[PDB]
């Protein structure tokens, strides 16, 4: 067994973190007060779930989690919420004033006054680890903390834990719920400074989640609560293999091995099916073939883009529920004769499949219906670069006029960081196009 | 009020579509980089497909199909026909073609000659033509056009030149047929009931093959190095009414029976082949596209597809009717306001 | 379509299906960048406080 | 970032400042005594932004009352909520400023400004996390105008890292007849463009037009005008006083609203426009709010929005309504008038909804626009300024307090430069 530490940075990272850890507890039968009746090695153990939870002599199961926000109000409701006895006070780190949606404020100005405190409390978790694999980092692209503090932490974690893997879960900005006009600025700034320090990042475009909640949960105006519970399901499918017995993606290095042949091209696209409304009265359960086919519908992706017009570099199918291999390979045979699935030449056209018999756990009183089988597909397709082109176009529009730039210069940042960051992104768009287009 | 942007000011057809939409009193043109548009009439190169369908509150439509270039560039078409099972190499309506790369830079060059000398083994008609994606050359020896391709720096296609074409009299002269097909967002396939015959003004000559005007039916080369341009038909354009009557008077058949059946068959075959790769049925944006199919009729009234063009122009006395059908069928179907087409569909059972 | 490296357990199964074979800066430089921007802040502030003193 | 310190200066600054405190006291359930007696607990959630908690659950507005003459704040004492203010926060002189910016900035106000900064310090020191300041003043008199901008300059020296926000009343000849008000306003704008982060332009011209033409008040009073100002001040500070996501502190508002440091003069709007007596019997629908808040007739600055382009927009809906409909209608405005929102700032409109409505309304909407059309306002002041200055008329009132001509031509140049920079971005494209 080898431990993973989760780091949740900013409002988006923290609230999504609340959503995941709630889901983890329900999936492992861990109670709000940290007691896990089914765990019979009391006060210790090295089961697969100890990857994410440590134990106390009193029988408490404690997340291997650090929550970090430069302002206190979000993590305060963690300090007072349903899972208050789950987390140690030293896991929940708050400042006084936030980054004001400014990358430079959260990177240079406020980050400096809290970076060493966070590293010390991360060390304290690392000291509890017999064999740490690395980190899962949850953050928004768009906020000042989520973008700017995260990239400072990702630089120092490479320094202090040089051989540990680091995975991101990243919230890509969408105007239907975004909170600031400069979110494209912050996104590119944090992507440029984090690119070399992240082994494998799963991007979630808030636009895609927002329209899934609308179309498939019948939610008129999706809240963060709505969005975060769906994201938690997808995050849980992706981390299930670290927390449960299996043989696919059993450690953080296998994510990179299985999904990232090229190091800079480390953004797998995630697709999830099925998403069914809980108040949908009558519902016909979808088959293995039906949910696998839905993996190739853009309306189910975490990022709207068209993988027909790119190339694949790897594909992983993560099933939960009543699935057996025979039905998977029949579904796959049918799907390839009907759909455009083109791998890059220097890769085998193939799928890595993982099945977990326990179907998805839904939060009681949530919007998601219980289903008998579900799948999360992790595919490294060049089509996801469409999201980079969208972000970069918005950036070019604003930066050409130097709009809002003074807010960043005001915090110590140089104007040149804007254009270094932007030409890193231009290189990244050209890398994707070489790999995925002839 | 619907909104639209224009990004292809060299397009005759969509110049006229733009003009028609304004005259409805229900469409406002924005300036080409305003993102808050309902409709994009886009550029030909690097249309930013990745940016459509991410504007909340706007249904968005664009006049091109992403991926449709695999039908509309000559090397792509060959590879499409040769590799797709529903079109196949077992395909009776596409001339024997081979994609050939300059020596300078897969390629079929030595698989080209195996059939070439197969034609030489029985000394069959072994004349071919090579073209690019003016700019062409017909020969009877591989060497001349083979090197011709290396003498240029980009991939070419070599395809069986149709030695025995159908020639209209008076004139003993070649011609080709252009068909205008509109594919809407639902992937309905609309054949414009008006086609045109781009004709040669010079008698076809079997004996010598670099007489470019008697062999190359293209409108540009005709009103240049030909000096009978316009004698027989106005603008070297025969239209379907006329050509039908020639078919009844001279051949005792009709345009519909001898030619259009095969044309409709080829249009649907090509477009249904690529449909799963370019359909926008469940996409965040929608596409339509006007296509120009080009055919040649041989002497036994067999139709051959010579190529597909993704940004076609129209014939001048036809512009008004076609682009109005575009607005009716492709645009106002998505954006209702306050046939000239034949729908191409066929559901045989087996 | 070959099925490879199949592993079973009580929690589930995993395997691979193939349809087609193949055809960092120091603690020092970092701190040097946080201080450089910090002094750029204090300079910009000093200029304001100078201007206001005028 | 939590506490805001509020300063009101001069006659207008104290009058509208007093009504603001009345209005938002009601919204939060504080009564003249300073006691909470409210039904919801959203009311107390961020009450510490504007109030200090004191003795036995008493709330004291973190408010400082400044004037160079006393009748101002003898009148605030006499007011409905007059006894809610901290009595040591009443700072006042004896001589008045005689509608003379120079007397406010250089002579009479200099005598009094240090003791104002002492109350500011005592209030700033007691703040968990000061976010910055808001000042209410007119720009046409002497105290709020000249001593107000003197204050802003001295606060910035002492708190250079905090946000400075003003509610600044623009003079209009439709309301006042003092000749020198364009001098005072022009000198005032000069200061504001250098030392504030965000200024709400509250035009007396637009207030007059609203009251006279739209509400049919044929003898408008300052009470009619200030009724529109407290509705606006309430609306624009909603996001600071209640829980929410958008523009929830002064700095995040500034980052969202100000693309270039000098262009920080906002055009406020409000719907529905209502008279003081008037007690309307029908709530507006969401589409109605939406079209009214963007209508030129609902702007608190006498500027034609169709004559410029919107750089940034914040919109605040209050009451119980469909967030889906609000979204749909807000999207409609942009997509139906896309030309008026610059294309080189994508998604420059942000929308907040709060469920607690204002007193007397079920549904209301507050607009905050950063439009290049605000240049019309500065152009109007600038024309009245140069008509007198080219003959140096009435300058002796100012040189007699020590001012030089050059100081006037510098203020005039900085203001004409600002108008010029607005024109620049009005003509910029992608
Ligand atoms: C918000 C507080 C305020 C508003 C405004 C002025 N004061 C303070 C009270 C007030 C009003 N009256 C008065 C007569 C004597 C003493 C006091 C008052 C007034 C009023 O309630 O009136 C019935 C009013 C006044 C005016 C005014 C409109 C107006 O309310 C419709 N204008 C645009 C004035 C004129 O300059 C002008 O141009 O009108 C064409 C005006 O000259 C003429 C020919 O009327 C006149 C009329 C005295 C003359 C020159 C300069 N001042 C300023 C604007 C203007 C006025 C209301
Ligand atoms: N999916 C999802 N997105 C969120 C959530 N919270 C914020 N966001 C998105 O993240 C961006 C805003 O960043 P935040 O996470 O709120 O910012 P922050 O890290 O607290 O940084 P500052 O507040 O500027 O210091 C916007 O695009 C939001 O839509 C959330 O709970 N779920
Ligand atoms: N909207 C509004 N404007 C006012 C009020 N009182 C005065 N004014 C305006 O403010 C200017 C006079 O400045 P004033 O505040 O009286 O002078 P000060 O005491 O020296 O600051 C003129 O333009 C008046 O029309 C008020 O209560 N409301
Ligand atoms: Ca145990
Ligand atoms: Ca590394
Ligand atoms: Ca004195
Ligand atoms: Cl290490
Ligand atoms: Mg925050
Ligand atoms: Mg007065
Ligand atoms: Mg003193």
């Amino acid at each position: 067994m080898r431990e993973c530490i989760s780091i949740h940075v900013g409002q988006a990272g923290v609230q999504i973190g609340n959503a995941c850890w709630e889901l983890y507890c329900l999936e492992h039968g861990i109670q709000p007060d940290g007691q896990m009746p089914s765990d019979k090695t009391i006060g210790g153990g090295d089961d697969s779930f100890n990857t994410f939870f440590s134990e106390t002599g009193a029988g408490k199961h404690v997340p291997r989690a650090v929550f970090v926000d430069l302002e206190p109000t979000v993590i305060d409701e963690v300090r007072t919420g349903t899972y208050r006895q789950l987390f140690h006070p030293e896991q929940l780190i708050t400042g006084k004033e936030d980054a004001a949606n400014n990358y430079a404020r959260g990177h240079y100005t406020i980050g400096k006054e809290i970076i060493d405190l966070v590293l010390d409390r991360i060390r304290k978790l690392a000291d509890q680890c017999t064999g740490l694999q690395g980190f899962l980092v949850f953050h928004s692209f768009g906020g000042g903390t989520g973008s700017g503090f995260t990239s400072l932490l990702m630089e120092r974690l490479s320094v202090d834990y040089g051989k540990k893997s680091k995975l991101e879960f990243s919230i890509y900005p969408a105007p239907q719920v975004s909170t600031a006009v400069v979110e494209p600025y912050n996104s590119i700034l944090t992507t440029h400074t984090t690119l070399e320090h992240s082994d494998c990042a799963f991007m979630v475009d808030n636009e895609a989640i927002y329209d899934i909640c609308r179309r498939n949960l019948d939610i008129e105006r999706p809240t963060y609560t709505n969005l975060n519970r769906l994201i938690s399901q997808i995050v849980s499918s992706i981390t299930a293999s670290l927390r449960f017995d299996g043989a696919l993606n059993v450690d953080l290095t296998e994510f990179q091995t299985n999904l990232v042949p090229y190091p800079r091209i480390h953004f797998p696209l995630a697709t999830y099916a099925p998403v069914i409304s809980a108040e949908k009265a009558y519902h016909e359960q979808l088959s293995v073939a039906e949910i696998t086919n839905a993996c190739f519908e853009p309306a189910n992706q975490m990022v709207k883009c068209d993988p027909r017009h790119g190339k694949y570099m790897a594909c992983c199918l993560l099933y939960r529920g009543d699935v057996v291999p025979k039905d998977v390979n029949a579904a796959i045979a049918t799907i390839k004769t009907k759909r455009s699935i083109q791998f890059v030449d220097w890769c085998p056209t193939g799928f890595k499949v993982g099945i977990n018999y326990q179907p998805p756990t839904v939060v009681p009183g949530g919007d998601l219906a219980k289903v008998q089988r579900a799948v999360c597909m992790l595919s490294n397709t060049t089509a996801i670069a469409e999201a980079w082109a969208r972000l970069d176009h918005k950036f070019d529009l604003m930066y050409a006029k130097r709009a809002f730039v003074h807010w960043y210069v005001g915090e110590g940042m140089e104007e040149g960081e804007f254009s270094e960051a932007r030409e890193d992104m231009a290189a990244l768009e050209k890398d994707y196009e070489e790999v995925g287009v002839d | 009020m619907y909104t639209f942007v224009v990004r292809d000011e060299n397009s005759s057809v969509y110049a006229e579509v733009s003009r028609l939409l304004l005259a409805t009193g229900q469409w406002k043109r924005l300036r080409k980089d305003n993102p808050r548009f309902n409709l994009m009439l886009g550029e030909r190169n690097r249309l930013p497909f990745g940016r459509l369908g991410h504007e909340p509150g706007l249904v968005q439509l664009v006049n091109y199909y992403r991926g449709a270039d695999k039908l509309c560039r000559k090397a792509s078409l060959v590879k499409l026909i040769k590799t797709s099972p529903e079109l196949s190499e077992s395909c009776t309506w596409f001339p024997e073609s081979y994609v050939i790369y300059p020596t300078n830079l897969t390629d079929e060059r030595e698989v080209f000659l195996a059939a070439y000398n197969r034609r030489r083994e029985g000394r069959e008609g072994n004349v071919w033509i090579a073209k690019s994606s003016e700019g062409i050359l017909i020969s009877s020896e591989a060497s001349e056009l083979l090197d011709f391709i290396d003498e240029q720096g980009q991939v070419h296609v070599i395809q069986k030149y149709l030695e025995k074409p159908l020639l209209l009299e008076p004139g003993h002269r070649k011609f080709d047929i252009r068909s205008w097909v509109l594919v809407d967002h639902l992937y309905n396939i609309y054949l414009y009931r008006e086609g045109v015959l781009r004709t040669s003004s010079e008698p076809y000559n079997s004996a010598n093959f670099q007489d470019k005007t008697c062999h190359l039916t293209n409108h540009c080369i005709q009103k240049e190095y030909s000096k009978n341009y316009g004698r027989y038909e106005e603008g070297n354009e025969m239209f379907f009414e006329e050509f039908n009557q020639y078919l009844m008077d001279a051949l005792n058949t009709t345009l519909e029976n001898s030619i259009l059946l095969q044309i409709k068959h080829i249009i649907r075959s090509c477009l249904m082949c690529i449909e799963p790769a370019i359909s926008t049925k469940h996409l965040h944006y929608q596409s339509f596209q006007l296509f120009g199919f080009d055919f040649m009729v041989d002497e036994e009234l067999k139709v051959w597809l010579i190529e597909v063009n993704g940004a076609p122009a129209c014939a001048q006395k036809l512009y008004a009717e076609l682009c109005q059908g575009i607005v009716d069928v492709a645009i106002s179907s998505v954006f209702p306001l306050a046939s000239i087409f034949i729908k191409l569909h066929h559901h045989h059972h087996h | 379509m070959e099925v490879i490296e199949l592993n079973k357990c009580t929690s589930g199964q995993s395997f691979e299906v193939i349809l087609k074979p193949p055809s960092d800066p120091s603690l020092e430089e970092i701190q040097k960048k946080l201080e450089a921007a910090e002094e750029r802040r204090k300079y910009q502030e000093a200029e304001l406080l100078k201007h206001l003193a005028e | 970032m939590r506490e805001i310190v509020h300063i009101q200066a001069g006659q207008c600054g104290n009058q509208i400042g007093a009504k603001f405190w009345e209005v938002i006291s009601d919204e939060h359930g504080i009564d003249p005594t300073g006691s909470y007696h409210g039904d919801s607990d959203l009311q107390l959630e961020r009450i510490n932004v504007y109030y200090n908690e004191a003795t036995g659950n008493k709330y004291v507005p973190r408010a400082i009352l400044v004037d160079l003459e006393p009748g101002t704040m003898d009148s605030v004492r006499s007011g409905p909520f007059g006894q809610i203010f901290r009595p040591d926060n009443f700072v006042f002189g004896q001589s008045g400023a005689g509608n003379n910016w120079a007397k406010g900035h250089y002579t009479e106000g200099a005598e009094l400004v240090d003791s104002v900064l002492d109350v500011v310090r005592k209030e700033s020191e007691s703040c968990d996390c000061l976010q910055g300041f808001q000042l209410t003043h007119s720009l046409g008199g002497g105290t709020g105008s000249g001593m107000g901008t003197l204050l802003i300059s001295k606060i910035r020296e002492e708190y250079p890292d905090r946000i400075m926000n003003t509610f600044s009343v623009m003079p209009s000849p439709k309301v006042s007849d003092t000749v020198v008000e364009p001098y005072n306003a022009t000198l005032s704008v000069h200061q504001l463009v250098e030392n504030t982060d965000e200024t709400y332009c509250i035009d007396n011209e637009a207030l007059y037009d609203i009251c006279f033409r739209t509400l049919k008040l044929t003898t408008p009073t300052y009470g009619d005008l200030n009724h529109l100002v407290s509705a606006t001040m309430s609306g624009v500070t909603t996001c600071l006083r209640f829980p929410g996501q958008l523009n929830a502190d002064l700095r995040k508002l500034a980052v969202n609203m100000v693309p270039f440091p000098r262009l920080h003069f906002f055009m406020p709007g409000f719907a529905p426009l209502t008279s003081r007596g008037s007690q309307q019997y029908r709530a507006l629908t969401v589409p109605e709010l939406t079209q009214q808040m963007f209508d030129s007739k609902n702007m608190m600055a006498a500027c034609d929005p169709r004559h410029g382009r919107y750089l940034t927009v914040a919109a605040i809906f209050r009451g119980r309504m469909s967030m889906k409909e609000v979204d749909e209608q807000m999207l409609n405005v942009q997509n139906k008038n896309s030309s008026y929102f610059v294309e080189w700032i994508p998604n420059n409109v942000k929308t907040a909804v709060c469920d607690i409505p204002p007193r007397g309304l079920k549904m209301s909407a507050t607009f905050i626009g950063n439009s290049t059309a605000i240049q019309e306002l500065f152009k109007r002041i600038s024309e009245q300024f140069t008509a007198m200055f080219r003959r140096k008329a009435f300058l002796h009132w100012y040189t007699g307090e020590g001012m030089d001509e050059m100081e006037f031509t510098e203020a005039e140049s900085n203001m004409n430069d600002l108008v010029s920079e607005y024109q620049q971005y009005q003509d910029a494209t992608a």
